[PDB]
């Protein structure tokens, strides 16, 4: 499996990715990914148990969650892989990402409703079922709540941080994981959720298929960081309360550890990933 | 200590806060009487389930951001 930059997909690849996502939605499988993510977002806390977010396991947890979703896509069409969105480069609403043949564009100004693309409510094919309010249509406000996506220079600043994570292993930490996640510093991952707006800014953010492409690029940046820092590795490495240590297993799967997920090449490669 | 309670009408909706699948929380927020999941970050800022990647300084700020997000929509209980 090769994960490709969304900007490089062929028309056929776009078509098959959209169709596989819509079939997972139709069959009911998609919404359970939305529900899993919301459960963890609502339960991960800085002072208590934390696994999917605001903690060192944010990266391996989303790596495995994306692998579950990619496998489900492949169960519909084995040719499909998750593409990634390099938001440092494709930073405008005119990126082909947001074209009607791929994810559709921003929401109208009255109610944020996405009006085109395969996931527009008018298609009948994308009900928002796992939700925190009455609205049942996909919403976005690209660039509405924050003006700008992170820039390449900002990303480079984060990639240069040598320590994977640091005590207290939460949203106050210094180190790579939290700067990539975005609770400290120039803010990479959190700010992208805010920039898309709509459901992507909420605990039910996998309602928007861009979630997957965002996290596939966050996941690529982890791989890039590993190449810049071959001498740095996941921490903590044992006995830390409330935090997933290197060789501890992770919920919900219970059968996989951060250690099993550090090397993406066991599962997939990227179209391009610079060497050390 | 937890933040002080609050009660006001913001953009036509009643928002309330009070010290007290989802977490602990020693603080509760409501929008027209429907509980809004909110969480406190280590640095003292707050988020809610409808703005969960966007820290704001206080629970009232999180309630107000939820009203702005909702654009009149009823909240669903969590
Ligand atoms: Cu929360
Ligand atoms: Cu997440
Ligand atoms: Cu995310
Ligand atoms: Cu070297």
């Amino acid at each position: 499996t090769v994960r490709k930059n969304q900007a490089t997909l062929t028309a056929d690849e776009k078509r098959r990715f959209v169709a596989a996502v819509l079939e997972l939605k139709r069959s009911g499988r998609y919404d359970e990914f939305v529900r899993t993510h919301n459960e963890f977002i609502m339960s991960d806390t800085d002072s208590g148990e934390r696994t999917g977010h605001r903690s060192p396991s944010f990266l391996p947890w989303h790596r495995r969650f994306l692998l579950d979703f990619e496998q489900a896509l492949q169960s519909v069409d084995s040719s499909v892989t998750l593409p990634y969105w390099d938001w440092s480069a494709d930073r405008t609403v005119r990126a082909s990402l947001w074209a009607p043949d791929f994810l559709g564009g921003t929401g109208r100004s009255t109610d944020g409703r996405v009006m085109d693309g395969p996931f527009a409510a008018s298609t009948g094919n994308w009900p928002i079922n796992v939700r925190v309010d009455s609205r049942t249509y996909l919403r976005r406000s690209l660039g509405g709540s924050v003006a700008e996506l992170p820039t390449r220079a900002e990303v480079e600043s984060v990639l240069a941080i040598s320590a994977y994570d640091l005590p207290p292993y939460n949203s106050a930490s210094e180190g790579f994981r939290n700067h990539l996640e975005g609770w400290r510093g120039v803010n990479l991952h959190n700010r992208v959720h805010v920039w898309v707006g709509g459901q992507m800014a909420t605990g039910v953010s996998p309602n928007d298929p861009v979630f997957w492409l965002h996290h596939a690029y966050v996941d690529k940046l982890w791989a890039e960081w590993q190449r810049r820092h071959p001498d740095s590795a996941y921490v903590p490495t044992g006995g830390t309360p409330d935090v997933v240590d290197l060789n501890e297993t992770m919920k919900p799967w219970n059968t996989v550890r951060p250690a099993d997920l550090l090397d993406h090449t066991a599962y997939y490669t990227f179209d391009a990933l610079e060497h050390h | 200590a937890a933040p002080e309670s609050f009660d006001e009408v913001y953009k036509g909706r009643r928002i309330q806060g009070r010290p007290a699948h989802e977490h602990g929380g020693g603080y509760e927020v409501f929008v027209d009487g429907v509980q809004l999941h909110v969480m406190r970050n280590a640095d003292g800022s707050w988020i809610s389930v409808v703005s969960h990647y966007d820290p704001v300084p206080t629970p009232r700020a999180a309630a107000r951001a939820a009203v702005d997000e909702l654009q009149g929509a009823p909240l669903l209980p969590f």
